[PDB]
């Protein structure tokens, strides 16, 4: 008796922190893990398939533009040759009230690679939105 | 010899004085387009943009010192910073610019020894 | 062509339409009433009338442009902006053979609209003459709403600018230009901030409790545009600290301001604090 | 802000606009190559280095 | 611009609209009634009136952002969240020539809407003035619903935040931080679990029946944060087993807990069980 | 108490100036910053990723055609060999009344590389629109 | 006072002349000016960008088929080896009445390269339309 | 990036030119005219900052 | 993966350098500076762990 049913978490209940500060973002995507496949074949019919080298992480974060707010462009603009400040990102799925954490996506050593300014369209009534693309080392999912 | 007639920590060397004179002339020329324009924030923003562009070009050429442009120059323009209400009512635009110059090496000292 | 932006554009369009319609309708010696509103629900008509119905108004996004505010240095006035307005009209003929009166009146209206692609009173307006109307379903629904037999109608679209009410009267032109160029030390602001925060931590005691209390304290400096052996900075402190260390930090800042000696020395350049402010520091 | 004068003074020159003179007359050409200067190298060694 | 979140946003928007409409309508010395509801079905009008109709409210998904709950360390309170609300209005003029009263009133309303792109009472709200309306079919259906002659109407969209009721009152800030770092053996948890399950199977008898009864029994160990020649672990057992072997497994676990001797040795490290729990093991 | 909420700037409230004159445009896009990624791998598992070389800026501007107006085509038509006049572009996001600047996009040393004439369509009722593409050196975002 | 507003010219008010005769066309497209970009990079950070070589013009003209009308096919069919008659094309934007020219597009030395016949569809009620593509030397815009 | 610091140095001693290559003039190309020079030297050493 | 175990070993005896290749400095490249060294040795043997 008393069959229990659980539904998946809605995709809009998340919180993003960059470095050690929390930044309200609009969209986060690209938190994928990819492995190459190494194959070896024998003449007698053996076919070996094993995981290969893990690839780097590409993450794009998207948010609107607000007055007196240029932290992302300051981050991308502080690049000198190969020197840049690398930060750890953390995206967590929260409950409805937002007082608890259910799951966490941990991204380590992410640095900016591209910045996209809003498309200024005089014939549109939408909000101006900026985007940034980061390259990181490794992602890890931790259940709280 | 590359010294002026004033033995002071500033303007001791001809290059510094000449560079500052050239920068003053170029900055005055750059912002001259803003006359008979409103003495409000957008005009100040455009003037700041032009001055910053010129200063960044000068720094990238190697004229100024520092590893990044923020270490080479600064530009201030706006109400309560460089202009007052009385200044604005008289149609005067005031801008302050700071720069860092590279000074030449004048004395090279060679110290010879035998212990090697 | 040039069209003058006005705050009474709808009535001007109505007057231009009335003029052209009267010219093209009263040309045969017949007088036909022209009304600018639809007849009532299940009403009767004593005389044949032509109704010009303005049914939709919206801002024309296609013609919107990103222009700056126009300035008149002669009068020190910042001219008002404008908003493009698209107005749509529905012209119909109401009754009181192939050659019936309705066809002739509709032909006259069509001739007026065709010959007025560039409106006579408003040459600079953007117009769309007799655009593709709706299907039979929309006509049926509209005439259900009107509660009367369906009739033939013609469409007319026109875009005009409407003047806004935001105008400034005392915008002084720029007439005098003054610039001053001064020397700047080859120093990094972040380096000065870090050195000052380290000096503050050392002065406060250097205990790990002090480091904990200074974790969320932000110290920033600004060049002082007001000597050659040292440089002056404007120390600004804001953030959150504990109750105990807030008066100590304020006292240290006041002591730094009062003393004329150099506090820190970076790259051989000595830094002297000449002005400080710590009223934004919360000390809960 | 760069004027064409400083472009003509400081920018590098492209390689597609040229004129060729053969003898006393000018002939248009599509490609010219081989304008190289080469020198041989003479080496000498002895027993002390 | 900053807009303060409130729990009475609809009435505030209504009051701002009423203020601006009154200012732009009563400017000619005429008083026009302003109502915030549509007239009844086939009702009559004694005096001219302007109706402001709120016909649509939905959550603004475009302006939604992923923000964390705001904290105030001074008062130890977790500030409430908010939900963005989009409200859509429909302004129409009701009656009691090109220069008729309806056109003038509509022009005044349009001027108010055009000049209030940034609403006077709510500067920080997100507004869309006179958006593109619907086709003739929708107008006909709407005026069929109202049961009256179609009239020109103007649209107005505005988005404001609405305060939530979830607020916490006793959220203590972090003031003291303590960390302890201890040594850990170079061992794998799966290895310890497998060794313990093998020891349990051997002790129980090692028969194929024992292996069958231990197929769905899960054993997990965690470090005991409470000696140097051995380590302590917390043994947790849960799963399904037969009726006969459940008391035997519980007795074996209690015997392991009571004895202080090492049970298994992996990589030269001896494992000692100090705490056990098997209340989640079903023994049907 | 008194939770403060701010919404992003609408995308249509912008002003464009080319050189030292203001030109009313219709659409501006392409103000992106892109950095290459340099990767080095060691046999023991090290994986170094650093920013590479910054790429140039490609910007497209769009506006309608007006009688007696050929400034953009005159600009592109003045090219002689590799000589062309380079100008500085500035795009600023303004407030509602347009009397204040909130954010500025600074583009330095931009010269035309392509011009697009209107697509003459006798079956269309739309406006004739021209387009220009510029190549620049560097873009910088400054908060006013 | 008296703020003046001007709207862009509609795209359907154009007149086309091929050679010295005016031909009623339906659609004209492709009048684009393109320049290549030449880049040089120094080891110390110099990045020179200049315009390169101008590209040739490609123009497609579209019009319906009428009885006893084969001028375009006669033009394309008169090709013998590399010999063909080259003509000048002029597209002009006119006023509403069609009695005044506002803007003019000048095309020099255009010769046909491809001809497209109508796609005969027995299930369609549309008009049969032919297309021709031309290659030209240079396009200029003159304001009247 | 700014050229105000040196990371590693390669020193080449007593280098003299042996060959020089002029740009190839091609009317269809879209490149910058580039010159080449070849040198012969005694020894090369590497110095770290 | 962690480098805590050895699978197979290649042993090279008495190797000394013969050539050294420095990185080529290219202003248009986006690579890491790479150095090469070539060695000559006596014998190579393989030992399985």
């Amino acid at each position: 008796e008393q069959i229990a049913v659980e539904y998946p978490i809605p995709t809009y209940r998340f919180v993003v922190s960059v470095g050690d500060e929390q930044i309200p973002f609009n969209n986060v995507s690209g938190l994928d893990v990819h492995y190459d496949v190494i194959e070896y074949k024998d003449g007698i019919g053996n076919y070996y398939k094993m995981p290969g080298q893990r690839q780097s992480i590409n993450i794009t974060l998207r948010k609107g533009v607000f007055p007196g707010d240029t932290k992302l462009f300051d981050w991308i603009n502080s690049i000198q040759l190969n020197q840049v400040e690398k930060k750890d990102i953390a995206i967590s799925l929260t409950n409805e009230a937002g007082t608890e954490i259910l799951m966490t996506w941990n991204v380590a050593n992410a640095f900016p690679t591209s910045f996209t300014s809003p498309s200024f369209d005089a014939t549109s009534n939408e909000i101006a939105v900026q985007e940034i693309a980061l390259t990181a080392d490794r992602v890890t999912i931790q259940a709280a | 010899g590359a010294r002026t007639l004033e033995d002071n920590d500033n303007w001791r060397y001809i290059p510094v004085r000449r560079l500052f004179n050239s920068a003053e002339r170029d900055i005055k020329n750059a912002m001259s387009f803003a006359v008979f324009e409103p003495n409000s924030q957008p005009t100040w923003e455009r003037v700041r943009s032009a001055v910053n562009n010129y200063l960044y070009s000068l720094w990238q050429q190697g004229g100024l010192a520092g590893n990044k442009p923020d270490d080479a120059y600064f530009v201030q323009i706006g109400k309560d910073i460089t202009m007052t209400d009385d200044d604005i009512k008289q149609g005067k635009m005031i801008i302050k610019i700071g720069m860092a110059a590279v000074r030449p090496a004048e004395f090279i000292i060679l110290q010879f020894t035998q212990n090697t | 062509t040039i069209i003058i932006a006005s705050d009474n554009a709808i009535i001007e369009i109505n007057q231009a339409l009335n003029t052209i319609l009267s010219q093209y309708l009263n040309i045969t010696g017949q007088n036909i009433d022209i009304r600018f509103d639809l007849p009532e629900i299940n009403s009767i008509q004593s005389e044949p009338t032509v109704s010009v119905f303005l049914y939709e108004i919206h801002e024309d996004l296609q013609l919107r442009s990103a222009e700056s505010r126009r300035y008149n240095p002669s009068t020190n006035t910042l001219l008002p902006g404008w908003v493009n307005i698209n107005c749509n009209y529905l012209i119909t003929y109401w009754d009181a053979q192939p050659n019936n009166q309705a066809a002739q009146v509709m032909t006259r209206i069509l001739n007026a609209l065709i010959n007025n692609r560039q409106l006579t009173g408003l040459p600079g307006a953007y117009t769309r003459i007799i655009p593709q109307q709706e299907n039979l379903n929309s006509l049926g629904n509209f005439w259900q709403a009107l509660g009367n037999r369906p009739r033939l109608s013609l469409l007319y679209s026109i875009t005009v600018p409407m003047k806004l009410k935001n105008i400034e009267d005392n915008v002084i032109p720029v007439s005098k230009i003054s610039a001053s160029v001064d020397q700047k030390p080859n120093l990094d602001n972040s380096q000065i901030n870090q050195a000052l925060i380290d000096k503050l931590c050392v002065e406060l005691g250097g205990t790990e409790d002090v480091r904990l209390a200074l974790a969320k304290v932000n110290l920033t400096t600004k060049p002082d545009t007001e000597n050659q052996e040292n440089e002056s900075v404007i120390v600004e402190v804001s953030g959150i600290t504990s109750v105990t260390y807030l008066p100590q930090i304020k006292d240290t800042l006041t002591k730094w301001k009062s003393s004329q000696e150099a506090i820190v020395k970076i790259n051989g350049v000595s830094i002297v604090v000449s002005k400080e402010n710590a009223d934004k520091l919360i000390g809960i | 802000a760069i004027t064409p004068e400083q472009i003509a003074v400081e920018y590098p020159i492209p390689t597609y606009r040229f004129v060729v003179s053969v003898g006393d007359e000018q002939i248009p050409f599509n490609n010219v190559s081989g304008l190289d200067v080469h020198y041989d190298v003479i080496e000498y060694k002895d027993g002390i280095g």
